[PDB]
């Protein structure tokens, strides 16, 4: 009941990227993705693994597929990149996704 | 929309640090409260729920502290009571605005509450 | 230093024929059962395919090992996912109101897993309380196959206009989600203190120290002493040895049954041998009845 | 007799009268089937009185002395010695009582 | 169940005389050699012990006689038996030797 994710991703301005949180065995269909800009608290991007809590970027999607959940952006802002986190819930311990912090080149 | 934690903690290990989430902007007994624990360059570590009209004090068992999440109705400030400090015990502790229903999303949180456990003093 | 040596094991709390139980009793009758004269066992927990929740109210979980309990009844049944909310003091819920209800006063747990991976099938059997007409007294369970009257025409027995069979049942589909799993849930009745210790909470034995001066305790028997090797020989169900003066003189380690002796400590008096102040102020000092190490 | 005690368990209750049980079993047809062989026993009531108990060398009480089983034995019991010495001891008073 | 046979007879409880009986040991203390005193419940010596009578022939031809009774426990108890074929188990140590008591 511990989820995995992508240490890194590295992408270019309007390119799309998915970060995934892979879960081991089970999963449950809500998860949770946040964005930790550095030294700041994380913001809770997508609910249910397929929301957004309101004013959250559109380029900001979510989901899950077998094990797998994933965090989506589509085209990228210089501006959006951060650390993103992923959450595990109904599992008792909240494993939270080890992190991503995303790059995003083209400066 | 305003949870606001004491401030950073400074102890020895084996001490005890307890942490103020003072909640403020929503009703506190409509929502648990998660906190959440990130070590310094490390990932969201999530130490247990508390419930606002109850003991409801979920524990994640990855490290120990005797921890035991009290509620202050009257000020809707929910505390992290972390003992046994240890260096690890070093980092950011979040508190969490939790739904007081089945589902669980922290929309809004703490600032965040450094807690620099060490046998070096400031 | 001191040395505590509580028996070995002394017994282990049981909670495992009620976490583990194959079938279940489902939520709307609930097992209620005793666990009793042993040492609280959070020990097998930690090992586990990890209970959807734990929640035990009562007390901090680190006294749960730290701390005995009386009338110990650890809840075995089933319910359905979100009904974990719905077990839980002053509850409004079909669970509470109805099939499985909790006390206000109620120290101890709720604790939710997912049986999906388990209990599901097409298992009808699996069966929940939809309607009652009060909520159950404390720990109280409701086995009501009595109709559910709606009206004032009496049903007697047989299906008719609003004449309802209250119980009813969780339909299983092997799709299941998350919504959608059956959570087996466990809750440990208990009053804390107050009553003699049933999970008596592993109590600390100090590693057995041997051939030094201890300051001991034994199975509830504390003593000050030099705990050695000895050839004296118990029967079997004895505890203490003793001596012409009651004294405690030999015991026996619970944890691996073996005969020690007991000693005072050095003790005797001190003796300053001096010529006259007159002569020297240089004195040989005499310690009586010891041997020469602990000076 | 020595006797060790087995199990030492809360009981709580108190126990003012009992019976025995017993083994019985059935047969079949010969001029219900019941009473296996013959069955007795021997019961007595206990009572508080002050025993010397000499627990041997190994241990194991191979020796014991009632105080107030009669004048005779209350020496022994007052010497607080198995061996009684020729001579006169002195055991307890006694008084006379109102009638 | 609670098929009952009764039967009639008490008699006369024939006894016995236990000479050295009924020690046993009350501590778990291990002792060597030593004279201990103690005043504790125990059968005394040389007292009255009523040898009973169960499933009991005096022959003529048969004739079982089941006397069993109920006993009081009064202070303290002791018991013995010989019965090389066991047909004793246990007993049913209690008050009202019903419910609304504990029952051992
Ligand atoms: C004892 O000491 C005194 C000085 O305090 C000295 O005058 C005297 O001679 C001494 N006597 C002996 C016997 O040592
Ligand atoms: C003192 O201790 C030594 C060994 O530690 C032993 O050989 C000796 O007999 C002891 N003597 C006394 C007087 O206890």
């Amino acid at each position: 009941i511990v989820l995995t994710q992508s240490p890194f991703q590295s992408v270019s301005p309007k390119e799309k990227v998915t970060i995934t949180c892979r879960a081991s065995q089970s999963i449950s269909s809500n998860l949770h993705w946040y964005q930790q800009k550095p030294d700041q608290s994380p913001k809770l991007l997508i609910k249910y693994a397929s929301q957004s809590i309101s004013g959250i970027p559109s380029r900001f999607s979510g989901s899950g597929s077998g094990t797998d959940f994933t965090l989506t952006i589509n085209s990228l802002e210089a501006e959006d990149f951060g650390i993103y986190f992923c959450q595990q819930t109904n599992f008792w311990p909240y494993i939270f996704g080890q992190g991503t912090k995303l790059e995003i080149l083209k400066r | 929309v305003q949870l606001v934690q004491s401030g950073a903690e400074v102890k020895k290990p084996g001490a005890t640090v307890k942490i103020s989430c003072k909640v403020s902007g929503y009703s506190f007994s409509n929502y648990y409260i998660h906190w959440v624990k990130q070590a310094p360059g490390k990932s969201l570590e999530w130490i247990g729920y508390i419930d606002p009209f109850n003991g409801g004090t979920s524990d994640n068992l990855k490290f120990k502290g005797a921890a035991t999440l009290t509620a202050d109705t009257s000020t809707d400030t929910a505390y992290m009571e972390l003992s046994s400090l240890r260096s690890e015990d070093t980092a950011v502790y979040y508190c969490a605005r939790s739904e007081y229903d089945p589902y669980y999303v922290m929309d809004y949180w703490g600032q965040g509450t450094t807690v620099t456990v060490s046998s070096a003093s400031t | 230093e001191s040395i505590v040596r509580f028996p070995n094991i002394t017994n282990l709390c049981p909670f495992g024929e009620v976490f583990n139980a194959t079938r279940f009793a489902s939520v709307y009758a609930w097992n209620r059962k005793r666990i009793s004269n042993c040492v609280a066992d959070y020990s097998v927990l930690y090992n586990s395919a990890s209970f959807s929740t734990f929640k035990c109210y009562g007390v901090s979980p680190t006294k749960l090992n730290d701390l005995c309990f009386t009338n110990v009844y650890a809840d075995s049944f089933v319910i359905r996912g979100d009904e974990v909310r719905q077990i839980a003091p002053g509850q409004t819920g079909k669970i509470a109101d109805y099939n499985y209800k909790l006390p206000d006063d109620f120290t101890g747990c709720v604790i939710a897993w997912n049986s999906n991976n388990l209990d599901s099938k097409g298992n009808y059997n699996y069966l929940y309380r939809l309607f009652r007409k009060s909520n159950l007294k404390p720990f109280e369970r409701d086995i009501s196959t009595e109709i559910y009257q709606a009206g004032s025409t009496p049903c007697n027995g047989v299906e008719g206009f609003n004449c309802y069979f209250p119980l009813q049942s969780y339909g299983f589909q092997p799709t299941n989600g998350v919504g959608y799993q059956p959570y087996r849930v466990v809750v440990l009745s208990f009053e804390l203190l107050h009553a003699p210790a049933t999970v008596c909470g592993p109590k600390k034995s100090t590693n057995l120290v041997k051939n030094k001066c201890v300051n001991f305790n034994f199975n509830g028997l504390t003593g000050t002493g030099v705990l050695t090797e000895s050839n004296k020989k118990f029967l079997p169900f004895q505890q203490f040895g003793r001596d012409i003066a009651d004294t405690t003189d030999a015991v026996r380690d619970p944890q691996t049954l073996e005969i020690l002796d007991i000693t005072p400590c050095s003790f005797g008096g001190v003796s300053v041998i001096t010529p006259g102040t007159n002569t020297s102020n240089q004195v040989a000092v005499l310690y009586q009845d010891v041997n020469c190490t602990e000076v | 007799s020595a006797l060790e005690p087995l199990v030492d368990l809360p009981i709580g209750i108190n126990i003012t009268r009992f019976q025995t049980l017993l083994a019985l079993h059935r047969s079949y047809l010969t001029p219900s089937g019941w009473t296996a062989g013959a069955a007795a026993y021997y019961v007595g009531y206990l009572q508080p009185r002050t025993f010397l108990l000499k627990y041997n060398e190994n241990g194991t009480i191979t020796d014991a002395v009632d105080c107030a089983l009669d004048p005779l034995s209350e020496t022994k019991c007052t010497l607080k010695s198995f061996t009684v010495e020729k001579g006169i001891y002195q055991t307890s008073n006694f008084r006379v009582q109102p009638t | 169940q609670c098929v009952n046979l009764t039967t009639r007879t008490q008699l006369p409880p024939a006894y016995t005389n236990s000479f050295t009986r009924g020690v046993y040991y009350p501590d778990k203390v291990f002792r060597s050699s030593v004279l201990h005193s103690t005043q504790d419940l125990f059968l005394p010596f040389f007292s009255n012990v009523t040898w009973f009578h169960a499933i009991h022939v005096s022959g003529t031809n048969g004739t079982k006689r089941f006397d069993n009774p109920v006993l009081p426990f009064n202070d303290g108890v002791y018991f013995a038996s010989t019965e090389k074929s066991n047909i004793i188990r246990g007993w049913i140590f209690g008050t009202t030797l019903d419910s609304k008591t504990q029952s051992l």
